[PDB]
């Protein structure tokens, strides 16, 4: 399963929300009924960090900005209102089938 | 929670090393466990993975019959193995955890199966890193 | 994200094997025969019917051979022992021949005319048992 | 000595009677967004996956002329064609007269003897008053009545039209096919497996794989692909075989397009019920079109001509088929709710003997809206037209030869469906298992 | 052309004979009651057909009798039931006649070896 | 605790006395028990139409019917045909539970244990079934070597 991102990096303001979205090769949708699509969040220098460990679902311990969305292969990541803390790389993985592949991964920033 | 990583460094080019992963107040026979591998400058990737059955492993295409997972569950530590080192695996290696724990393998009856079941992450390691050389 | 653990008898793998060691694993077909994929975790649709149809058909055939267990001595066993002697006109074949060499769907191709008066033996056999263990309860 | 009757219960042996199969639902991540033709949220879920358990040193024969999951799945796929097109709208205020005149108009310049506007006196909602209702109507879809000239429906004389409601999918979601207890599905894995005969590689499954509904004539449309050389299977060896099953190993990629903006307008003509025309084409008119790439058909047809040797000894000539309907002389196919009819003369052109690739074949496609389905006569079917451009992009994966000097002659085939399904069907057959055993040992029943 | 073999026990045969001679083709008349010679009502042809079997099924496991064609209960025959003799019982009298003696007298019998099955307290 | 599920709440100890009034409900009281079934056959004769209540009839007696066949199968396929408390030759592995006797027979009732020992019956069933197995296979040949 490949994985392939839109954009690369993105150059918002702060107090303005905007959105990465991932796409999928494969439907995702295990035999569960549940996806199998992960985002997280890796600071430079630092250990990654998971936000939304489903397509909706918010981690115990993650601001409600963070929304997700989507069903099949499209899906997308709503940040709102973005602010200090949220910066750096984000990343999409499946857990569908073996290799636990990784998606390309973005690099927000803002216009200094 | 607290993970603890420890046994990378310099190596050649035809070594073996052994990492580890030593963690904090878990049950630990009940979470199975990864390996995932950042170059620098890149993106991340997946190695290995192993059950909390200590069971059934799983290896990464590129990495195939070089590498070797183990655990032990009363010193709640895991034992990567590394065999016959290539020059492009300078990268960092961190252990993680499955953001809830796997139950026991289930037997499908028609066809005399055990089946396990893996989901992704909830804490990578603290990072270390192996750099193979020449001098 | 799966993997196959360790793996034990399936459904109809000692299908020519051999006759001895088939005999090792009637439970495994055994488990099979009354539910099926059918049953998991809005009306009259043509795949409705077809799934309806294909559960009452599951439990005809199921108490059909359930009967037929009962009305011989053997309910609620896989191997049981009757008092029809062999007849070798029936077949002729000698004990490690059927046994160690031969396999199920070889023995069930060469006796197949020969089952319907196996059949009635057994329950006739059964009725003259059954009225003798009453007559012994006479004394 | 003496040998005694023991009955055994769970003994691995099987018949091969056939029965009543279901289906089972693929990983569709709607869960009921829309509804389709299939009815495929009717089918049952399962939390494993289908199975396979190899079979060890068992042989089985199979027929995949004389499997009856094939005319079982044919009966099938027309139920649930009938069972949609039902509760919608019946098209009775149509058969009228349709006067009209060709198309009004750098320059459009094509289109403009292949579709017209037609303006009639339609019905209201109130049964009582007339209104004067234009639309546009292919050529096919009209008949000459003995400038502006008369016209009406082709069907209107034989049937009786009823549209098909737009929401209603088209699209072949792919469906299993299970069996109930006390049944089993066992496949062929054999490599080098000619339809009929033994198999020395025989293993059980759950299910089928997906088989995808796919309607077409003379090619085989998003099927299987063959695992070595190209397999080509006949129904028997007496010269009077006449069809011909071609399955290839890699695929032609046909792309396959209408370039036109038309429009659809809504149309009352009773109480609530609504008849959706085709309003005006925005931009220019053009004709249909499928494009196959010259290179690897010319790769794909020679391999399908080396095959055809180790059969027959005679010459390959590659005509194109010659017949009065336009069904069963150009291909058929369906894109998303529009019904293209192209004409393969081109592909079909060539002969070969025992013994080019910059440009692409583009093939002419004309496309109609009433649709007589299945080969049956009385129950046409009126297809309502897309707004926007359609484009489709599929896999040749296989291909059906009719047979009609010393030179033999392949025409393309069509016609039948049941030869789609026994492209897909072929490998496995059904069986039903019989647990009661009976031979002799040496144990008696030790009485009372 | 087909022509006839040997002749055993046909499907009610002894249903004229004695009760003593009945009582050993009880097993040709149980193989009929569930097989049969054979939309919507096409199903609830076939349903009904299984539950009349396993209505009698379910009744002979209430008693100890579950499994097997003559079983044994250990309720006393009350003598004002039928006052008739063994040997003009087993030997003397048919089944469809038996069968009109005690018609009333069934539902009283019915009561009595369901309660001595729960009176076991093993 | 005598009443249909009365021992639910009770420890497993007391609640498995009184076993009878289970396997009678649901061996009894389901098939044989009801005769009214066919009162209503008639009473949908007279219409002449099929009901919204005739198809729910049909799939109420397939479920009770399949409900009670794959309880006497798994039964029978056991050495436990015709009785409520058996026992079987496969040793107790302890890491199904860990949990001593008298934490289980008089600290935890049956619908406690419903929830700690599901994941493992699919493995426990194919244990009871392959010793019934072997069994009946060493009962037969050593019936048949005097
Ligand atoms: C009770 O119970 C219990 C439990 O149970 C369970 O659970 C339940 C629930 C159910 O399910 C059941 O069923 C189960 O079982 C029990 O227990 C058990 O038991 C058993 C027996 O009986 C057991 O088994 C065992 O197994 C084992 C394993 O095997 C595997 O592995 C191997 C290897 O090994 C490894 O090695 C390494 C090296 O190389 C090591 O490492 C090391 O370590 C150390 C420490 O220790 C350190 O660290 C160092 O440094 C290092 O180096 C490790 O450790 C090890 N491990 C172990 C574990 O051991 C191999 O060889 C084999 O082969 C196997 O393998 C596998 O295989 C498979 C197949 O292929 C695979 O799978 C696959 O994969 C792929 C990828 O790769 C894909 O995915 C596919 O899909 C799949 O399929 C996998 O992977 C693999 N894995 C691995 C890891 O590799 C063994 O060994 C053993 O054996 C034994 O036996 C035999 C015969 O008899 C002999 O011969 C030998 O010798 C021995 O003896 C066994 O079998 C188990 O384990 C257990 N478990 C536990 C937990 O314990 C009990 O039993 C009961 N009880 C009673 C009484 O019974
Ligand atoms: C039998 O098999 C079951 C599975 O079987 C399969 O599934 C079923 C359906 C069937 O299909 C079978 O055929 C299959 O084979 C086993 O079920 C497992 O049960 C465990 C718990 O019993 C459960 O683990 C938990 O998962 C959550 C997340 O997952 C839940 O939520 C998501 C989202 O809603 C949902 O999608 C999931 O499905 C799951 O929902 C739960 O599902 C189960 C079963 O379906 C229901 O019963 C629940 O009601 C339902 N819950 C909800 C809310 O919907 C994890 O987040 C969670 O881990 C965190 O909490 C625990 C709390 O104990 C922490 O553990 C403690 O950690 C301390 C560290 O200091 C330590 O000192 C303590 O000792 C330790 N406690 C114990 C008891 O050891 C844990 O560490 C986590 O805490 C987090 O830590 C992070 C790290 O720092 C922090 O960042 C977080 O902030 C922190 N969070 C909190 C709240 O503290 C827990 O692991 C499994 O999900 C479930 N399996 C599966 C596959 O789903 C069952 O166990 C088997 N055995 C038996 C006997 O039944
Ligand atoms: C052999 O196999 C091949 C491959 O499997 C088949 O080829 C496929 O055929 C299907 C037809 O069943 C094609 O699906 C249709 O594609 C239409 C084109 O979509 C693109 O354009 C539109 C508009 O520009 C975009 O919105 C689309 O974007 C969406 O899809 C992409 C991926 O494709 C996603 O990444 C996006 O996020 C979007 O989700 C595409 O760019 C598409 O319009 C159409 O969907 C409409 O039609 C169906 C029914 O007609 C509706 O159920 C559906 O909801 C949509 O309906 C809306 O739009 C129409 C028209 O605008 C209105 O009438 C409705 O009222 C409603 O508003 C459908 O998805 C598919 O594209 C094609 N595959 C490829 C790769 O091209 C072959 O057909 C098959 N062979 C045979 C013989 O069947
Ligand atoms: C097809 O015929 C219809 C007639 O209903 C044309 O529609 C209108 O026709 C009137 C009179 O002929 C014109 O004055 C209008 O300009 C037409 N167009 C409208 C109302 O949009 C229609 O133009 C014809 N041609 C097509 C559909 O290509
Ligand atoms: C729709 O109906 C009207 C009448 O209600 C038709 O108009 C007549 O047409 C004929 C021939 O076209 C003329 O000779 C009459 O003079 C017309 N009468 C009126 C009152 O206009 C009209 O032709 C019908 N339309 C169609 C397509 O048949
Ligand atoms: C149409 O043909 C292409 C090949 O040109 C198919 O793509 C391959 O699909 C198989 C699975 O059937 C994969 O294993 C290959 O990796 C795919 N290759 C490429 C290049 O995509 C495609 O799946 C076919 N379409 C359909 C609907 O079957
Ligand atoms: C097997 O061969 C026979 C020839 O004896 C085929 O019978 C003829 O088939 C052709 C086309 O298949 C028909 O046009 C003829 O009418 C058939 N002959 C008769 C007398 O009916 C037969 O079709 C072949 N088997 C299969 C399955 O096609
Ligand atoms: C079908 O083939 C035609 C012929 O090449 C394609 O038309 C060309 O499209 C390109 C755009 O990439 C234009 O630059 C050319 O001018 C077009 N050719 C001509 C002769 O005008 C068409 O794109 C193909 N269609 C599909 C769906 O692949
Ligand atoms: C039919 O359309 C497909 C659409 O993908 C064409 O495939 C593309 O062709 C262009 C031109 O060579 C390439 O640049 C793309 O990379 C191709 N895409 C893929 C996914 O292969 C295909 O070539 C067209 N075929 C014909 C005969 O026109
Ligand atoms: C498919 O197109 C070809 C090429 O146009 C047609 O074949 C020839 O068409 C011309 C056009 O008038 C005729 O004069 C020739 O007699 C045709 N040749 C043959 C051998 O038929 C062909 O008719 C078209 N097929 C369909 C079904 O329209
Ligand atoms: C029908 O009734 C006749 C009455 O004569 C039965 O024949 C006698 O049955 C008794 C029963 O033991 C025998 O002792 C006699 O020897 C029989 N008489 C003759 C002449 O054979 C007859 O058996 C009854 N029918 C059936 C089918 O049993
Ligand atoms: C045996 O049957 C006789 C039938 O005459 C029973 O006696 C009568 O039973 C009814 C119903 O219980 C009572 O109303 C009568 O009063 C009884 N008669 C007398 C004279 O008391 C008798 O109970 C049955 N049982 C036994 C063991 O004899
Ligand atoms: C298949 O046959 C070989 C020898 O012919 C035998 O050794 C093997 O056990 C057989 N496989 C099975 C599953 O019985
Ligand atoms: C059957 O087997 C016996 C061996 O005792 C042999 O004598 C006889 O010829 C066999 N009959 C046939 C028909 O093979
Ligand atoms: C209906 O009329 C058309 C017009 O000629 C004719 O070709 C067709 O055969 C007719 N259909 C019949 C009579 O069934
Ligand atoms: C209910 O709980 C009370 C309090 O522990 C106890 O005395 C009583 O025996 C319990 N009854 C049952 C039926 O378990
Ligand atoms: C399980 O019970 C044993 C004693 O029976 C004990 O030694 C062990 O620690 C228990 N397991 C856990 C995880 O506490």
């Amino acid at each position: 399963i490949v994985m392939t991102q839109t954009p690369l990096s993105l150059s918002v303001t702060p107090g303005q929300p905007a959105s990465i979205s991932c796409k999928s090769s494969e439907s995702l949708r295990q035999s569960n009924g549940k996806t199998s699509l992960y985002w997280y969040r890796q600071k430079p220098g630092q250990s990654p960090q998971l936000l939304v460990f489903e397509v909706s679902n918010r981690f115990s311990g993650v601001s409600d900005r963070f929304v997700g969305s989507g069903s099949g292969t499209d899906f997308t990541l709503r940040i709102s209102r973005v602010e200090a803390e949220d910066v750096g790389f984000y990343y999409c993985m499946q857990s569908k089938d073996f290799p636990l592949t990784f998606g390309g991964g973005t690099k927000v920033d803002l216009k200094r | 929670v607290q993970l603890v990583e420890s046994g990378g460094g310099v190596v050649q080019p035809g070594k073996s090393v052994r990492l580890s992963c030593v963690v904090s107040d878990f049950p630990f026979s009940k979470y199975p466990m990864y390996w995932v591998r950042q170059a620098p400058g890149k993106g991340l990737e997946w190695v290995a993975a192993i059950s909390g059955d200590a069971w059934h492993v799983v290896y990464s295409n590129s990495v195939q019959g070089r590498f070797l997972v183990s655990r032990d569950n009363v010193k709640n530590t895991l034992y990567l193995e590394m065999n016959s080192l290539k020059i492009e695996d300078t990268a960092v290696y961190r252990c993680a955890r499955m953001f809830q724990e796997s139950g026991p393998p289930r037997l499908d009856r028609w066809s005399g199966r055990n089946y396990y079941y893996y989901s992704g992450m909830d804490v990578w390691g603290q990072g270390t890193t192996v750099t193979v050389s020449s001098a | 994200a799966v993997g196959i653990g360790a793996v034990l008898f399936g459904f109809l793998g000692a299908a020519g094997s051999t006759m001895g060691a088939a005999s090792l694993t009637l439970t495994v077909q055994a488990r099979q025969l009354l539910s099926g994929i059918v049953q998991q975790q809005l009306r009259l649709t043509v795949w409705g019917i077809k799934q309806l149809q294909a559960r009452v058909l599951a439990v005809e055939r199921y108490l059909s051979d359930q009967q037929l267990l009962g009305i011989w001595g053997c309910s609620g066993k896989l191997i049981c022992t009757t008092n029809v002697p062999w007849n070798s006109s029936w077949s002729n074949k000698s004990q490690d021949e059927i046994w160690n060499n031969m396999t199920w769907l070889q023995w069930d191709k060469e006796i197949s005319n020969y089952t319907d008066t196996i059949y009635y033996l057994i329950e006739k056999s059964q009725n003259q048992q059954e009225v003798n263990e009453k007559d012994l309860l006479a004394l | 000595n003496n040998l005694w009757v023991t009955v055994y219960y769970g003994v691995p042996v099987w018949r091969d009677a056939e029965t009543t199969l279901f289906c089972a639902s693929d990983a569709k991540a709607y869960d009921t967004e829309v509804h389709n033709v299939w009815a495929t949220h009717a089918c049952v879920p399962t939390d494993p996956s289908p199975q396979e358990i190899h079979l060890a040193n068992v042989t089985e024969k199979f027929d995949m002329w004389k499997n009856s999951m094939v005319e079982q799945m044919h009966t099938d796929i027309i139920s649930l064609w009938d069972e949609s097109l039902k509760p919608c709208v019946k098209l009775t205020p149509l058969c009228i007269t349709l006067n009209c005149t060709n198309i009004t108009r750098n320059l459009t310049e094509e289109g403009k003897e292949e579709l017209k506007n037609c303006s009639f006196n339609a019905t209201t909602e109130l049964r009582d008053k007339i209104q004067k209702v234009h639309s546009l109507f292919y050529r096919l879809d009209l008949v000459e009545l003995n400038n502006t000239s008369m016209y009406r429906l082709i069907n209107c004389n034989t049937s009786a039209i009823t549209q098909a409601c737009p929401k209603v999918s088209f699209e072949p979601i792919p469906i299993h096919y299970c069996a109930p207890a006390g049944f089993a599905i066992l496949k062929c894995r054999e490599k080098e497996f000619n339809g009929t005969g033994p198999c020395k590689k025989v293993s059980t499954v759950q299910c089928t794989h997906g088989i995808k509904p796919v309607v077409s004539t003379q090619l085989l449309l998003n099927g299987s692909l063959a695992e070595g050389k190209v397999k080509i299977r006949c129904e028997n060896i007496s010269n009077n075989a006449k069809t011909i099953l071609v399955q290839l190993t890699t695929p032609v990629r046909i792309n396959c397009t209408r370039p036109s903006n038309n429009t659809r307008t809504s149309i009352r003509i009773g109480p609530g019920q609504s008849f959706y025309a085709t309003g005006d084409i925005i931009g220019d008119i053009r004709k249909a079109y499928c494009n196959v790439s010259e290179s690897e058909w010319k790769e794909a047809l020679g391999k399908v001509v080396e095959q055809l040797r180790n059969h027959f000894n005679k010459t390959i000539t590659f005509a194109s088929s010659s017949g009065g309907d336009l069904e069963i002389t150009t291909h058929s196919f369906n894109c998303g709710g529009e019904f293209f009819y192209c004409n393969t003369s081109s592909l079909f052109n060539s002969t070969w003997d025992g013994n080019v690739p910059n440009g692409t074949i583009t093939l002419p496609c004309r496309i109609k809206q009433i649709i007589n389905m299945w080969q049956r006569t009385g129950q046409a079917m009126y297809a309502p037209p897309i707004p926007g451009k359609i484009r489709c992009d599929s896999n040749i994966t296989g291909l059906i030869l009719i047979r009609d000097n010393e030179s033999e002659t392949f025409r393309p085939g069509g016609g039948d469906m049941r030869n789609n399904w026994r492209s897909e069907l072929y490998k496995y057959k059904v069986v039903k298992i019989d647990p009661l055993g009976v031979a002799p040992t040496g144990a008696k029943r030790r009485v009372v």
